[PDB]
């Protein structure tokens, strides 16, 4: 193990809880100490998925929202990890859910890109705000959609968030979709609201990403929902 | 390259990497960067070789964000 310069974030890393418990209370300080990396026992604890001294650490009263030197809070780092009873845990204690860190990404863009379900709706209960763009104006439905996570597709849509905002190459999470070929995520958006009008940067709307046959597909759904609704 | 590509090779190559639990390769495969499947294996391989400036045997997110800096340009 050893991944930290401090030796009680290496017992956070490892599991040792009860020699973390005997060293901080023999000295509460040592709690809140950031190594060579600004992450502390909690960090580290989260990172490993430690619920247990995750418990202990918040038992005493840390700071659950301070980030590292790359902006990841404990939330961060809990909701990428998948730590369903960490991130339970982080967020009764205050954890902030529209934290971002260095990429300019919160929590939610971290569940969203690998599908865990059950944190991204304890962050969306929890007020994470759905719209979120990251460094490169992607959200956290660009992530899902071109990565085929429908399911997550869902949740997001029925937190209310929009399918029609742009990153930075130009793209909505429709092109995203489109690109790689994810046929049902592509489906789904259009049937909420995505256009398969928006030019990306190179000029081409989602229709002119997809294969033809997905193409055909969009564009009749896109004139079902132009008719009705 | 292709973005689906590019997650393909990033996610093969990792795969007997070990790395921490919050790590997300997304966060590079999307960047519009356009890097060949060579460059790939190279911020992969320079991630795990700084394993060790710091030291840590395990593979975490500042490894990456070094690498790829590094690496791309």
């Amino acid at each position: 193990g050893c991944v930290s310069n401090i030796m009680i974030c290496n017992l956070a890393y490892s599991g040792k809880l009860d020699e973390l418990k005997e060293r901080i209370l023999a000295d509460k300080s040592l709690a809140t100490r950031t190594d060579q990396d600004s992450r502390t026992a909690l960090h580290w604890a989260c990172s490993a998925g430690h619920t247990e001294i995750v418990e202990f650490l918040l038992q005493l009263g840390v700071p659950v929202n301070d980030k590292d030197d790359a902006g990841w809070s404990p939330l961060h780092i809990a909701a990428s990890a998948g730590f369903d009873e960490i991130v339970k845990a982080l967020l009764v204690k205050g954890a902030h859910v529209n934290a971002v860190n260095q990429n300019g990404c919160t929590p939610l863009h971290y569940a969203a890109s690998k599908n865990r379900h059950e944190i991204a709706v304890m962050l969306l209960e929890g007020g994470a705000n759905p719209d979120a763009k990251d460094h490169y104006d992607a959200t956290a439905m660009h992530r899902a959609a071109a990565k085929g996570n429908l399911k997550m597709v869902h949740i997001l849509l029925f937190y209310k968030a929009s399918t029609n905002i742009q990153d930075t190459e130009g793209n909505t999470p429709l092109h995203l979709a489109c690109d790689e070929e994810r046929v049902e995520e592509a489906k789904f958006l259009v049937t909420q609201g995505a256009s398969i009008y928006i030019e990306n940067k190179e000029e081409k709307t989602p229709l002119q990403v997809a294969k033809g046959g997905l193409g055909l597909i969009l564009k009749r759904l896109a004139e079902g929902e132009e008719a009705s609704m | 390259m292709d973005r689906r590509q590019k997650r393909l090779i990033f996610s093969t190559i990792t795969s007997k990497m070990n790395l921490s639990e919050e790590v997300d390769l997304e966060d590079y495969v999307a960047r519009p960067d356009k890097i060949s499947g060579a460059d790939i294996n190279s911020i992969c391989q320079e991630s795990g070789m700084l394993a060790v400036r710091e030291n840590r045997y395990i593979v975490l997110a500042k490894d990456f964000e070094k690498a790829y800096k590094t690496v791309i340009k």
